[PDB]
Formats: structure tokens, C-alpha cells, sequence
């Protein structure tokens, strides 16, 4: 269906075959290293082709979706109350140990986001965590006083995805969490697609490994799933050419050569 | 007044507007001419003898 | 039943297009009867007497129950309209099912549909090129005399028609209120910042603009006074409610006399809470959360108001127009617990206001920036929410207006104009690409055929005529100004809709065109149907 | 700004088994064939028919008039049946040349 | 949809043959990703000369 | 198998045309016809079976439309606009209703003869705007100071009713009840009648004897006898915690390992209630009023002290309680203050009332709070009675805002036609005729009076239009109960400007409301 | 099937109702498998 489009769709897809890949030494292509994203709205002619990081999530700040010289670290820990692996307690027995609860508390959540705030970084990125809270209001409340665009909810699977798109190696301990831990990247915003949704996209970076994403759009779902497809077969027929360095005639040229 | 229901169906099945008609009717009696109704191969409200 | 042995049912070629037709067909008529000012609402019925009366085709197409699946193609392109433009949501679906029609009859005649897509994509692309070239009027020309004449045509078939010479200086001045730049020097106009409260009562034209913004929420206590005159705002995202430790913490007494202290605590942490934000000058306290009765006692001494369960959008919105800070917590970067008048929005009067045996906050003058909230009067609460729905498409239509500034001649120019043009271009391209885009043009016509029928008056002697204009103005080099010449379905003859006021935005048309193009092709490309019978 | 969009084996010629089972076959076949005969009674009609100035008379009057005053003893009351088997030993008892009127209500 | 592996796959077939087509079909697109509709007309065609 | 197919689904129905027109038209004009006879001081009652097994027996016309269970959508909007009227001015419910039936019949009139809504739509509001103009400025002011004028414009408002015989009694507890609820606080006026004028209705008794008291009323008795019932000049403070021991809001175990422990606390258990009942006691109050329990033990350390105390009160009552008195309620009573207690109550009296106790707050000195007090034959009498005096209420309360009036009987209505008529006689375009109908379909209020009286409508009708054809005569009416045109300027039927404005405005946008339909589509979920 | 809260992952696979140190289970169709060593112990 999507071929009025064609002008469009062919170069993007070999564009995206070839930034994924080296040339001159691949032999075969992970077409896992091409996201595509679909968003509903405007046309297929509306569909992009992006060199960084395409975030589905929103932004957790208020007031802050558009950063420049971003420097994006990936937390793997949660930013909440302490709590041991293994059963704990706090027992009160006594009226101050209230408050002090309290102080000690907002004095842990206020090292952990300072910890983060001095190495540089501007965006964080926080893993999905279930069994506790990844992001607590008050951590949220301290990380947007320094300004500190802050993304959590982000899924566990797609954690290798944005280490190889963005650079980024993730931290799961705040002792380990460092400037070289972190990927720069030129701007990191949230754009708005029209009143059909919001999109986090952090184009720019200075190491850009082997990696692209393809924004899918559409006026109905059908038409986007169809696009999708029809992308994914433009991507797997060169593939087909990377794996097999031979090209053939088209228009039923074969079948009638081979009958004869 | 229940006579003009007759003029009023006549315009209204031929596709004009039927107060038009009946104002006209009215007038064109007033004036004295009693052999006056509706035309009805006209695409506006019109009367003859 | 058969070879191919599959748990369902299959339609193939005609059948499944005149399938698919019938059902687009269906769904344009359930809407045709609603366009332009001569059209007419609808009451809905939800199966239990709620009564929706309304005029919009997204609400409508969203209400109605639809089971086939090119109908819930043409639903959700009306709902895509909607969120996208915010008007022109019956033009487009007409548009589509016309489009989709007239490529099935070319199909009919054995077109391949191939053909009828390419041409179909032509004509799309050559008639945006044309309005953009030809039909667009700047409205730097005109100044604001065209804002209201815009907000006029799209109240037109609704509600507040009639009553547009009011309506659209309110939905104006609105827009123009909320208005702020941004970086890069793009003046963006945040439209659903504008609050809209519905309460029955008097008539439409007692429907009031606030210069501020509007709360449907009330003083939490008997006790508080009811207007403060120099508000100092405070907007709080968390409860005033006696304190409880979290699950992690337990309180185990082996000492007696410390369970008092304890329980001390527990409210003396809100005491002191409350002291502070007390102290630093505040006089009305907006929160997110619910607010205990000691603290609501505590708000009545001080003299100060207190609202509680406040919508976080409608806090965002004061925040943001008074100046003040959402506080989701009290704790600097010291870690201590403080609570400075920084943080203090301001306005020149906060009322309890009555309106029809409800009462509602009222924040007038918010300083740093001006907000706007408009109060919609009606005879019950089908007219208010229609009203409202109206309300929002002016609203969404004045907003594209300001952004883009081209707008359109309405009443039929537009459509006349691309068929009379793309009726002559279709015999530059192709063989068969000719009959795509000669139906692609003559497809373009329902829109005013559409108008005149809805006004009763006579569409082909109107149609006729119109389209003579059209192509006298494109044929003269020295007539070119009749292309703004449009219907005027009050005395049922063509009239200058430029000179009129009869003005649509750009990105209306130009949307229209281009989603019902893309739904016509999608439901065009079927010619097959699997249907597989349900597990259940 | 934060204010957006958002805001095998088949012959079987059993033997004996019949003899055995016999007993309760016609246990069973009593009881059927009673249940057939019903049946076909109220099926004889059923179905097959539920699917679909002399003149004044004046004489009716003076009918109706010693219709009335009849007779002397008492008048009797129409004789009710009970159970499906007291109709169909109603109507196949009794003597053949006698006319037996039913009233279905 | 125009891909023939989502055709095949999208209607529940219950005959076995046309289960071993529609794997068929799936094998072609994992090792080709293209021509998912030529491979099932192509073993179609193939049984059909079978058959005389 | 091979189960239907269909584009919109099963049981949705639509219907479309003339039809839809016409089926709202005879809608709203059936429900007009049902309260049709309930209009006027001859009005005849109607008597109401409730689903639950309650009957409800009353002459107010919102009352008899909101106890009538309708399935057609414009019946449901006629139902809607007549609520709308009753909570926006507080009566003219059935005047809106007959007026909103009338302008739809007239109107379908044009429907019949070719002409689009649209057009009968914009004379609708054309003839709206003339309505209103004409309307206020056949308006006369009033001196609220005159307490005999409001206490007429009271009467006129309830000769209607089945208070009217005793009316004037009726006039003067509304007006009483309504200047004592006014009330004023930083700049902003306000006339809460809805939470501080509290109608209390009392089964049996003489209707006579019904009174509005300088106070308050609850139907409570004093937690523990020997507390006193008659005290003088109580000094009243009021709570809405709890005066028990109560569990804390965190989880909290106690753990005992030495005997003495558990007699410990269940002593300073006591002693908490002792501390909270002397915080209270060392404001000296007379009485203590709450909305929680009250401990036994607080009750016996209140009556050491000679307090008498109320349990359990509600959160409304409590207020108007406090507003009555002077009071401030406050939660923690260590926080207790001077200000908070409440000095202003005259007496404190617990009397009894049949077989139950009832407490008096009454005597209050400049009480912004009241309860009126309603002894009748029964509950259903009580009720349209204070139905009645709600109605009282609502018209003084827009008296006092508006202090504009208009002549009854319908005086305006024929007043506002004739100019409207008027008005119309310059207009040439074909907007004319719906006009008209407009102004002529206005006169249904008096010839549904005549009706009700039961005179001739078509001559006296007749005879007041000639009336009104003249120069000075747009106070002329029709006498409701004798079946003559009178002048309203003496027989003083006047109502307030706002009501009608509100009724004209009702029912010309139901009218328009209604003309704006088509297409009814139902069976759809949601 | 037991699987990890944390990390969303089936630890092993191997029944109406089941009950189980989270270690050793028992699983009723009795059947006692442990995690230490994947097998049933147990009948
Ligand atoms: N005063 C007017 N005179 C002539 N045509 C008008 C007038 N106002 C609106 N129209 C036309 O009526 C058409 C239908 O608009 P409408 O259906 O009410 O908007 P929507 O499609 O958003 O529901 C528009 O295309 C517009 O050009
Ligand atoms: N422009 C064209 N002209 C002639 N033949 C074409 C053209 N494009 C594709 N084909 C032929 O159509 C056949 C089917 O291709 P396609 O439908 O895209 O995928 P599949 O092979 O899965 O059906 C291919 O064998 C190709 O040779
Ligand atoms: N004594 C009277 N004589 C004539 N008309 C009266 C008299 N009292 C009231 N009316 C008229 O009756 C109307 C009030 O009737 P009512 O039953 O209160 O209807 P509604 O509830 O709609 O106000 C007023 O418009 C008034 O003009
Ligand atoms: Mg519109
Ligand atoms: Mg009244």
C-alpha cells in the first residue's frame, strides 16, 4: 500500500540498513538494531528517520523537556526510602525518633539526587522497578529543584537498546555512578505530534553505535501496521542483498527463464 | 382558511413555496381576477390565468 | 465450506467493495444532515435516557455503536480530525465516503485500483498546491476583524449561532488571554487552558468570560471567610492530614509514657506544617490532597482559605497564571523543612461564588500572567454541553487561525475552485490517471451539493452556477477575484464569501483532504474479506 | 511550557443378550407404547387442525325460553377429567354409537 | 495486510497441508524476509502438477 | 453459522424528518398538559405516588414533573428546564413549562409550511431580546426597607399555594427566616437560605402554632440526666472531635513485661480524658456541643463542672449552630480560645415534644442562623408546607437582590405581546410571522388563569387584549378568582422582574432547544 | 512455572493447586520439587 510513499520509504530503509551495519566486513544483519515506533496521526508521509533515541515514556518533570549538551545516565536502583533486601524494621519507640525518622529520611533521598547532580548529569533515565518505588515524590521534587529532566519507567528489555543507541552504561549502585558513566548527546526534548501524543527523542550523539530508529505514521492504525510491514520487508530485502552479494531480474524474468 | 390547504399542497408538490403563491392569489384576486391559480411549469412561485 | 477449509466466511471483489461502500455510505449519512448553517443537531440515546444533544461529528461517530470495519475506519478519521484540527469533522468524513464512492464506480468499470490510488495521490498533492498557492488570504490584511469572523463561521451550525457576535468576541478574547511566547520566538496559543464550567440558569447571553481562571471546587470549611481580597495563593501537591509513619516503620511502647509524646507528634508534625505556611504571609491555600478537620480549623483561625482535592490540571493552570510554585513536599536542599514567600502566587481577589444554587472559586486578576475561564449559561445540561463542545471548536479554530495565518473563503469556494481546477488538470496526466482525478475532482463538489440540500433550496441550479464562477474566474486573467465567491445558503444564491466574513482556516482544508485521501486509498486496497467466526 | 496538549468385526447377530435383557425392554416398551398411544390421540387432532325475516329467528327466543325452565331435579355439572389417562380411557371405553363431546378450556 | 506470511498466519487454516504452507511461509520470511507469497504459489503449483 | 452482517449494531434505532419534529412538539406539549390545571391562585392539587411507598400530595409544579418517569428525550429536557427554574429563582416552575409547550406549538406551525428552523430560531431570539427589554422597563423598584410591601410581595408569590390561608403567618416566618439568614463578611453579600434556614417539620399540632425561632433546633437530649436542661445565658462551645480515647493513625503495639504496666495505662488513659476535659472546662462554657462521642468518663468530669453536653451532632446542624450563637467550632480543644466560645445564645432549653426530646438554642441576639418550626395534621401537610414557605424564601431572597417588580395576573404578559406586537408591525422581512407567534403564544399564562377560574377565555381574553391596546394599561390582569380584568395596581398581584426574566429566557431557549433537533438516534451502550 | 518478580524471567518450568524457604514446593493434581536441584523429591 505504501507505495506512492516509495520516494520516501526506499531511501529510508537502505539509509537505516546501512547505519546499522559495517560494509566492508558484515555478513549478515540484526534487524533488531532498526526500533520502529508507531505513533497514530498525519500521514505516512510524516514518517521519520532518526539517528538517536526514540523514548515512548514521558517526562516525570514539569517545566523541563528540552535540554541542550545533555548528559544522560541510566539508574538501575531506586530513589526512594532505604530498604535491605532482607526483612527490616524500623521500630519508634520513643517521640523524637519520629522526626529524626523523618530528617534522616529527606537526608538520604537529598545525598542519593546530589550524588547524581554533581557528576554532570542533566537527563536520567530510571529502570522500571517493581516491589518498590524507582521514583519517590520527594526524590522527584529534589532531582527537579536542580534541574534534572527525569524519565523512569523505562523497561527492562530496552535497557541494551538505549546502552547501544546513546552510550550509556547503566549504574545499579549510586557508588558506581561517575561522569564516564554517562552518554553525551547534543539535545534530548520531548516533541508534540499534533495532539496525537508525545514523543522523547534524543537526537545527537557523540557515539552513535549502530543504531536507528524509524517513527511510523499514519491516519488509521491498519494503514500504520501495513506501513510496518511493508518497512520490514524493504529492510529484509537488503538484508537479503548484504547476506548474498547477487542481483536478479524481476517481473516473473526468473520464473519463465527457469520453465524454459 | 381551510381552502387555502388546497393551493398550499398544489405548491407544495410542485416544489415552490407555498405562502409566495397564496400572497399572489391573494393579490391577484384583490385586483379582481377570479380565473388565477398556480403555474405549474414554473420553478418560482407564479400565477396565471 | 469448500477446498480452502477455514472457520469463517470470505468475500472477494465486487461484493467486499460494495461492502465496503454501503458501510462509508452509511456512515456519511448519518452525518450529511448536520453540515453548514442550515444544518441541524441530534439527540443519542445511551440505552438508559441519557440524552446526548449534539451537532459535532466526532461525538456523534464516537457515541454510535459501529460494527463494520470500513465504518470504524471512518469513525476513527473523524476522531483523528478532531484531535488533529478541531473542526471539519463532518466535512471529512463526507469527503471520504464521497472519495471512496466514486473511485468504487471507476473500479466498477475495470479500473485497476492501482490507477485510482495514484490519481487519487495526484489530485491530493495538486489541490494542496493550488489552495496554497491560490485560494489562501494572509490575515495580516485584515487584523482582527477576522479572528471573530473566523470564530463566527465555525460557530455557524451550532448552537451559538446566532448569538456569534458575542460569542466569538468572548471565545477572541480567550484565546488572546492565554496567549504566551516561548523560546525560538513562537507565539503558541495553549488552548484547553481555557476552563470551561457549564451551569444551567439564565440565558446564553449572560454566559460569563472570567479574567482569571474558574474553580469547580469549594471552601473546605463553613468557618473561612468567603473573599479575600489580596490573595496569596500557596498550591500544595500534598494532604494536611495527621501524620502516619510508612510501612517500614513501626511504633513499639515498652515505656508507657511515651505513648502521649507519640501521639503528640503525630498531628503536631501538620501543627507546624500548617504554622509555616501560615507564617510566611499566605491567604489561600490550594491542595491536591484532602485536608483533615484540625487542619481546616487551623485555616478558619488564621482567617484563610483552604480548597482541597484540587484538579492537578486546574493547580498547574493557577501555578502557573498567579506565580506561584507547586510544592510537593516542604524541604530545601538544607534538609530542613521551611517554606519561603517566593513560592507565593498572587491575584487581586479570590470569591465564593453562587451560581444557581451552586458555588464555585472564583480567582480574578492573577499577576505574571493572564488566565481566562469562561461560564456557559443554558436551559438544562444538553444545551450546556453543547454549548461547550461548540465552545471548544471555536476555540480550536480561532487557535489555527492565529498560528497559521492564511485562512480560506468558506461556503463552498474552496471545493468548487479544486474541482473546476482539477477538472481541467486531470487531461495533462496519464490515460487513466485522468478518470482517477477527474472523480477526485468531481468527488470535491459534495461538499457544497451538501450545503444547498440541507438549506432546501435547489443544489444543482446553485452548484451550477457556482461552479460557472469558478471557471470564469480561472479562465479570465481580469476576473480573478470571483474565486472567492462562495453559497450563501440564508437567500440561497452564490455571494463573495471573502467580503462576507465567511473565512475557514488553511490546515482545516488542507487536513481534510489529506486523511480522507489516505482512508479512501486504505479501504480502496481491500478486495477480500476473511471473516473468522468468534471462539466464543 | 507545561502548558500543552495535555493542558472389525460389525456382525455381531447378538445371541442372547435380548433373552436377558427382555425383562426390562418391555418394562421399558409398556410404558412407551401407552405413552405413543396418548400421543396419537391428542395427535389426531393437534397440530393437524391447530396449524389453522324468518331468518331472525324468533323461535331462539322461545328455545332459550323452555331451555330455561327445562326441568325440575337438579342440573348436573359438566363432568371434569382429571388426567390424560382418564380421557383416554373415557374415550376408549364406552358404548362405539354414542357421541362423546371433549371442551378443551 | 498484503504480506503473504500475515495472510497465512491471520486465518486460522485447519487442514494440515495448509498448516505446512503456512510454516512454509514463515520459514521464507525468517532466511528471506521477501517473497512470502511466491514460495506458497510455488508449492501450490508444484502439488497441483502432482496431482495428473 | 454465516451470522449477519450490518454496519451499525443490532437493536440501534434512528428516525429522521418531520416525524422527529413533530413526536417533541406533541412531547413537550403533553408534558405541558400535564400540570396544565396547577397554575394560579385556583389551582387544584395533585397527589403523587412515590416508587418507594411515599406519597407525595402537592400543588408546586417541579415537584409533580420530578415525580414523573418519562422515556421521551424532550419530555426528559422539558423535566430538566423545569428543575433548572425551580433552582435558579425558586418558583415560576409551571409557568415555564406552559410557556416552553406553547412556543413549541406555535412554532410548529412554520415547521409545516416549508420553513427551516433556523429562520423560526433567530425570531425566537429576536423576540427574546424584546421580551426582556419590554420586561424591564414595564418594571417598577421597591423600598426593602417597607416591610409591608415585602410582606405583599410574599403574599402574591403564596396565594397560589395552600399556605395562602395562612398566609400572612406564612409571609412573616419567610421574611422573618430570610432577613436573619442575610448575612456579610470581607465585601461579599450573602443570603444562604439553602444551609442556614432550616425548616424542621414537627407531626401534629396546630399550623398556627408553627413559629421561626431566634435560634436553633436539634432533636437531641442531654448525654447523662443529672446534667441541667434550662440554663440562661449558656456560654456554648463547639467541637467536632471525638472526647474519647482513640486509636493513633500509625501502627502501634505496646509490649508489658512488668506487672504495673497495664493498670499504667489504662490510668493515663483516664488521664488523657482528664486533661482533655479540663483544656475545655478552663474556658468556663455553660455547654458543649460535638460530632463525636463523648467518653463516660468525659461526661463525668464535664458534669463535676457543671456542663451540660450534646453527643453526637451533625456537621450542618453544628454549623448553623455556631452561626445562630456566634460560636467557632474547633477540633483540639487545648487550642481553645476566648473568641471560640460562643456568648450571644438567651437560653438553652431541652424540652419535650410528644415522645421525644428536642434541645432550643432559641433567643439568640442578632442570630445569623435559624430553624423554622412546622407543626400540621401530618407529614404530607408538612411537607407541601414547607414546600410552600421554600417557595416564600426563594421569592424575598430575589426580591432583596432585585429590587425590581412586574405586575402579575398576567398583566406582563399582555403587556409584553402588545409591544412585541408592536415592534413587529416595522418588520418586513418573512422573520415576522414567527415573531408574532412568539408574542401571541406569550398570552397562554392568561388564558390558563381564566381557564382555572373558569370564566369565558374568549371573551375576557378578548376584552383584556382591547385593554391593553391602549396607552396606560399595562398593569392590567385578570382577577384569578373572580373571572374580571382588574388593574394589578389594586389587587397588588406583583412579582419579581428576576422570575419572569428567568421563566421568559427558559422557555424561549427550551423553545429553540427544541426547534434545533433532528435525527433522534438511539440503542447504543456506552 | 516460577517466575522472578524483579526481573520479569521464568526460572524454571515444570497441577489444580500449589503451596509451597522458597525452595521447596508441593504441587497436588502429591509432587515436591526443589529449586536447588529441579527435580521432584517427593510423592
Ligand atoms: N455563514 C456561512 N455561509 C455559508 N457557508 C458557511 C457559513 N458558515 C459555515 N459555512 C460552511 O459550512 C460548512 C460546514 O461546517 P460545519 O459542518 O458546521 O463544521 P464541521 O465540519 O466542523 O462540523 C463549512 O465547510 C463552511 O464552509
Ligand atoms: N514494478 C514491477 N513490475 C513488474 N513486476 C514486479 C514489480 N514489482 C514487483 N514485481 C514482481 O512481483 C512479484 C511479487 O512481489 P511482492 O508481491 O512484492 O512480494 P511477494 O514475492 O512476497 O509476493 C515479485 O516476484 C516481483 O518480481
Ligand atoms: N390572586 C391572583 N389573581 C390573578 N392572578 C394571580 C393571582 N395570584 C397569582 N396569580 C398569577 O399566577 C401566577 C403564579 O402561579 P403559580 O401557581 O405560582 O405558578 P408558578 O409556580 O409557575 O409561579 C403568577 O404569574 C401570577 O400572575
Ligand atoms: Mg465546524
Ligand atoms: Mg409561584
Amino acid at each position: 500500500v505504501v507505495s506512492q510513499y516509495s520516494s520516501l520509504l526506499s531511501p529510508m530503509s537502505v539509509n537505516a540498513v546501512m547505519k546499522v551495519i559495517d560494509p566492508a566486513t558484515a555478513t549478515s544483519v540484526d534487524l533488531r538494531d532498526i526500533k520502529i515506533v508507531k505513533k497514530l496521526g498525519g500521514t505516512i508521509d510524516d514518517c521519520e528517520l532518526v539517528e538517536g533515541l526514540v523514548l515512548t515514556q514521558k517526562v516525570s518533570n514539569s517545566g523541563i523537556t528540552r535540554v541542550e549538551k545533555a548528559k544522560i545516565g541510566l539508574i538501575q536502583f531506586c530513589l526512594s526510602a532505604p530498604k535491605t533486601d532482607m526483612d527490616n524494621q524500623i521500630v519508634v519507640s520513643d517521640y523524637a525518633q519520629m522526626d529524626r525518622v523523618l530528617r534522616e529520611e529527606r537526608a538520604y533521598i537529598l545525598n542519593l539526587v546530589k550524588q547524581i547532580k554533581k557528576t554532570g548529569c542533566n537527563v536520567l533515565l530510571i529502570q522500571k522497578s517493581i516491589l518498590r518505588d524507582a521514583l519517590s515524590d520527594l526524590a522527584l521534587h529534589f532531582l527537579n529543584k536542580m534541574k534534572i529532566m527525569v524519565i523512569k519507567d523505562i523497561e527492562r528489555e530496552d535497557i541494551e537498546f538505549i546502552c547501544k543507541t546513546i552510550g550509556t552504561k547503566p549504574v545499579a549502585h549510586i557508588d558506581q555512578f561517575t561522569a564516564d558513566m554517562l552518554g553525551s548527546a547534543e539535545l534530548a526534548e520531548e516533541v508534540n505530534l499534533n495532539g496525537s501524543g508525545k514523543l522523547l527523542k534524543i537526537t545527537g550523539c557523540a557515539s552513535p553505535g549502530k543504531t536507528v530508529t524509524i517513527v511510523v505514521r499514519g491516519s488509521n492504525k491498519l494503514v500504520i501496521e501495513e506501513a510496518e510491514r511493508s518497512i520490514h520487508d524493504a529492510l529484509c530485502v537488503i538484508r537479503c542483498l548484504v547476506k548474498k552479494r547477487a542481483l536478479i531480474a524481476g517481473g516473473g524474468a526468473p520464473e519463465i527463464e527457469l520453465a524454459l | 382558511e381551510a381552502f387555502e390547504a388546497i393551493p398550499r399542497a398544489l405548491a407544495e408538490n410542485s416544489g415552490v413555496k407555498a405562502n409566495e403563491v397564496i400572497s399572489k392569489l391573494y393579490a391577484v384576486h384583490q385586483e379582481g381576477n377570479k380565473n388565477v391559480g398556480l403555474d405549474i411549469e414554473a420553478e418560482v412561485p407564479a400565477v396565471k390565468d | 465450506e469448500g477446498p480452502l477449509s477455514v472457520f469463517g466466511d470470505r468475500s472477494t471483489g465486487e461484493t467486499i467493495r460494495s461492502q465496503n461502500v454501503m458501510a462509508a455510505a452509511s456512515i456519511a449519512n448519518i452525518v450529511k444532515s448536520s453540515l453548514g448553517p442550515v444544518g441541524l443537531d441530534k439527540m443519542l440515546v445511551d440505552d438508559i435516557g441519557d440524552v446526548t444533544i449534539t451537532n459535532d461529528g466526532a461525538t456523534i461517530l464516537k457515541l454510535l455503536e459501529v460494527e463494520h470495519p470500513a465504518a470504524k475506519v471512518l469513525c476513527e478519521l473523524a476522531d483523528l480530525q478532531d484531535k488533529e484540527v478541531g473542526d471539519g469533522t463532518t466535512s471529512v468524513v463526507i469527503i471520504a465516503a464521497e472519495l471512496l464512492k466514486n473511485a468504487d464506480e471507476l473500479v466498477k468499470q475495470k479500473i485497476h485500483p492501482t490507477s485510482v490510488i495514484s490519481g487519487y495521490r495526484l489530485a491530493c498533492k495538486e489541490a494542496v498546491r493550488y489552495i496554497n498557492e491560490n485560494l489562501i488570504v494572509n490575515t495580516d490584511e485584515l487584523g482582527r476583524d477576522c479572528l471573530i469572523n473566523a470564530a463566527k463561521t465555525s460557530m455557524s451550525s451550532k448552537i451559538i449561532g446566532i448569538n456569534g457576535d458575542f460569542f466569538a468576541n468572548m471565545v477572541v478574547d480567550a484565546v488572546l488571554a492565554i496567549k504566551y511566547t516561548d523560546i525560538r520566538g513562537q507565539p503558541r496559543y495553549p488552548v484547553n487552558s481555557v476552563n470551561i464550567l457549564k451551569a444551567h440558569g439564565r440565558s446564553q447571553m449572560e454566559s460569563m468570560l472570567i479574567s482569571g481562571y474558574a474553580l469547580n471546587c469549594v471552601v473546605g470549611s463553613q468557618g473561612m471567610p468567603k473573599r479575600i481580597v489580596n490573595a496569596k495563593i500557596a498550591c500544595l501537591d500534598f494532604s494536611l492530614q495527621k501524620t502516619k509513619m510508612k510501612l517500614g516503620v513501626q511504633v513499639v511502647i515498652t515505656d508507657p509514657e511515651k505513648l502521649d509524646q507519640i501521639r503528640q507528634r503525630e498531628s503536631d508534625i501538620t501543627k507546624e506544617r500548617i504554622q509555616k505556611i501560615l507564617a510566611t504571609g499566605a491567604n489561600v491555600i490550594l491542595t491536591t490532597g484532602g485536608i483533615d478537620d484540625m487542619c481546616l480549623k487551623y485555616f478558619v483561625e488564621a482567617g484563610a482559605m483552604a480548597v482541597r482535592r484540587v484538579l492537578k490540571r486546574d493547580l498547574k493552570r493557577i501555578a502557573k497564571a498567579s506565580g506561584a510554585t507547586i510544592l510537593s513536599t516542604l524541604a530545601n536542599l538544607e534538609g530542613e523543612e521551611t517554606f519561603e514567600a517566593a513560592m507565593l502566587g498572587q491575584a487581586e481577589e479570590v470569591v465564593q461564588e453562587r451560581i444557581c444554587d451552586d458555588e464555585l472559586i472564583l480567582i480574578k486578576n492573577t499577576k505574571a500572567r493572564t488566565s481566562a475561564s469562561i461560564i456557559l449559561r443554558g436551559a438544562n445540561d444538553f444545551m450546556c454541553d453543547e454549548m461547550e463542545r461548540s465552545l471548544h471548536d471555536a476555540l480550536c479554530v480561532v487557535k489555527r487561525v492565529l498560528e497559521s495565518k492564511s485562512v480560506v473563503p468558506g461556503g463552498g469556494a474552496v471545493e468548487a475552485a479544486l474541482s473546476i481546477y482539477l477538472e481541467n488538470y486531470a487531461t495533462s496526466m496519464g490515460s487513466r490517471e485522468q478518470l482517477a482525478i477527474a472523480e477526485f475532482a468531481r468527488s470535491l463538489l459534495v461538499i457544497p451539493n451538501t450545503l444547498a440540500v440541507n438549506a432546501a433550496q435547489d443544489s444543482t441550479d446553485l452548484v451550477a452556477k457556482l461552479r460557472a464562477f469558478h471557471n470564469e474566474a480561472q479562465v479570465n486573467p481580469e476576473r480573478k477575484n470571483l474565486k472567492w465567491i462562495g453559497l450563501d445558503l440564508s437567500n440561497g444564491k452564490p455571494r463573495d464569501n471573502k467580503q462576507a466574513g465567511v473565512f475557514e482556516p488553511t490546515i482545516v482544508k488542507v487536513k481534510s483532504l489529506k486523511f480522507a485521501t489516505e482512508a479512501a486509498i486504505t479501504i480502496l486496497r481491500i478486495d477480500d474479506l476473511i471473516k473468522l467466526h468468534p471462539e466464543s | 511550557s507545561s502548558s500543552e496538549d495535555e493542558d472389525a468385526g460389525e456382525g455381531i447377530s447378538v445371541n442372547t443378550g435380548p433373552k436377558g435383557v427382555i425383562n426390562d425392554w418391555r418394562r421399558f416398551k409398556q410404558l412407551e407404547t401407552e405413552q405413543r398411544e396418548e400421543q396419537c390421540r391428542e395427535m389426531e387432532r393437534l397440530i393437524k387442525k391447530l396449524s389453522m325475516f324468518l331468518q331472525q329467528y324468533r323461535k331462539q327466543r322461545m328455545e332459550e325460553m323452555r331451555q330455561q325452565l327445562h326441568k325440575g331435579p337438579q342440573f348436573k355439572q359438566v363432568f371434569e377429567i382429571s388426567s390424560g389417562e382418564g380421557f383416554l380411557d373415557m374415550i376408549d371405553k364406552e358404548q362405539k354409537s354414542i357421541v362423546i363431546m371433549v371442551h378443551i378450556y | 495486510t498484503n504480506d503473504g506470511a500475515t495472510i497465512l498466519k491471520q486465518m486460522q487454516v485447519l487442514h494440515p497441508a495448509a498448516r505446512m504452507l503456512v510454516e512454509l511461509s514463515k520459514a521464507q520470511d525468517i532466511e528471506a524476509g521477501d517473497g512470502t507469497t511466491s514460495v506458497v504459489i510455488i508449492a501450490g503449483s508444484l502439488l497441483d502438477s502432482c496431482t495428473k | 453459522g454465516h451470522r449477519p452482517v450490518l454496519v451499525l449494531s443490532q437493536n440501534t434505532k434512528r428516525e429522521s424528518g418531520r416525524k422527529v419534529q413533530s413526536g417533541n412538539i406533541n412531547a413537550a406539549k403533553t408534558i405541558a398538559d400535564i400540570i396544565r390545571t396547577c397554575l394560579g391562585p385556583k389551582s387544584m392539587m395533585k397527589m403523587l405516588l412515590d416508587p418507594m411507598g411515599g406519597i407525595v400530595m402537592t400543588n408546586d409544579g417541579n415537584a409533580i414533573l420530578r415525580e414523573i418517569q418519562v422515556q421521551h428525550p424532550a419530555a426528559k429536557s422539558m423535566i430538566e428546564i423545569s428543575r433548572t427554574q425551580d433552582e435558579e429563582v425558586g418558583d415560576g416552575t409551571t409557568s415555564v413549562i406552559i410557556l416552553a409547550g406553547e412556543m413549541l406549538s406555535v412554532a410548529e406551525h412554520f415547521l409545516e409550511q416549508q420553513m427551516h428552523p433556523t429562520v423560526v430560531i433567530s425570531a425566537y431570539r429576536k423576540a427574546l431580546d424584546d421580551m426582556i427589554s419590554t420586561l424591564k422597563k414595564i418594571s417598577i423598584p421597591v423600598d426593602i426597607s417597607d416591610s409591608d410591601m415585602m410582606l405583599n410581595i410574599i403574599n402574591s408569590s403564596i396565594t397560589t399555594k395552600a399556605i395562602s390561608r395562612w398566609s400572612s403567618l406564612a409571609c412573616n416566618i419567610a421574611l422573618d427566616a430570610v432577613k436573619m439568614v442575610q448575612f456579610e463578611e470581607n465585601g461579599r453579600k450573602e443570603i444562604d437560605i439553602k444551609k442556614y434556614a432550616r425548616v424542621e417539620k414537627i407531626p401534629g399540632g396546630i399550623i398556627e402554632d408553627s413559629c421561626v425561632l431566634r435560634g436553633v433546633m436539634i432533636n437531641k437530649d442531654v448525654t447523662h440526666p443529672r446534667m441541667r436542661r434550662y440554663i440562661k445565658n449558656p456560654r456554648i462551645v463547639l467541637l467536632d472531635s471525638s472526647l474519647e480515647y482513640k486509636k493513633g493513625e500509625s501502627q502501634t503495639d505496646i509490649e508489658i513485661t512488668r506487672e504495673e504496666d497495664f493498670t499504667r495505662i489504662l490510668q493515663m488513659e483516664e488521664e488523657y480524658i482528664q486533661q482533655l476535659c479540663e483544656d475545655i472546662i478552663q474556658l468556663k462554657p455553660d455547654v458543649v456541643i460535638t460530632e463525636k462521642g463523648i467518653s463516660d468518663l468525659a461526661q463525668h468530669y464535664l458534669m463535676r463542672a457543671n456542663i451540660t453536653a450534646i453527643r453526637r451532632v451533625r456537621k450542618t446542624d453544628n454549623n448553623r449552630i455556631a452561626r445562630a450563637c456566634g460560636a467557632r467550632i474547633v477540633s483540639r480543644p487545648e487550642e481553645l480560645r476566648e473568641d471560640d466560645v460562643g456568648t450571644g445564645a438567651g437560653l438553652l432549653e431541652i424540652k419535650k415534644i410528644g415522645d421525644e426530646y428536642f434541645t432550643f438554642i432559641t433567643d439568640c441576639k442578632d442570630p445569623k442562623a435559624c430553624t423554622i418550626l412546622l407543626r400540621g395534621a401530618s407529614k404530607e401537610i408538612l411537607s407541601e408546607v414547607e414546600r410552600n414557605l421554600q417557595d416564600a424564601m426563594q421569592v424575598c431572597r430575589n426580591v432583596l437582590l432585585d429590587p425590581q417588580l412586574v405586575p402579575g395576573g398576567g398583566a406582563s404578559e399582555m403587556a409584553v405581546a402588545h409591544a412585541l406586537t408592536e415592534k413587529s408591525k416595522a418588520m418586513t422581512g418573512v422573520e415576522q410571522w414567527p415573531y408574532r407567534a412568539v408574542a401571541q403564544a406569550l398570552e397562554v399564562i392568561p388564558r390558563t388563569l381564566i381557564q382555572n377560574c373558569g370564566a369565558s377565555t374568549i371573551r375576557l381574553l378578548t376584552s383584556l387584549r382591547a385593554k391593553h391596546t391602549q396607552e396606560n394599561c399595562e398593569t392590567w390582569g385578570v382577577n384569578g378568582e373572580t373571572g374580571t380584568l382588574v388593574d394589578m395596581k389594586e389587587l397588588g398581584i406583583w412579582e419579581p422582574l428576576a422570575v419572569k426574566l428567568q421563566t421568559y429566557k427558559t422557555a424561549v431557549e427550551t423553545a429553540v432547544l427544541l426547534l434545533r433537533i433532528d435525527d433522534i438516534v438511539s440503542g447504543h451502550k456506552k | 512455572a516460577l517466575w522472578d518478580v524483579e526481573s520479569g524471567q521464568l526460572l524454571q518450568s515444570f497441577v489444580l493447586c500449589l503451596d509451597l524457604t522458597g525452595n521447596t514446593f508441593v504441587s497436588g493434581g502429591a509432587m515436591v520439587w526443589d529449586m536447588r536441584s529441579g527435580q521432584c523429591v517427593q510423592a
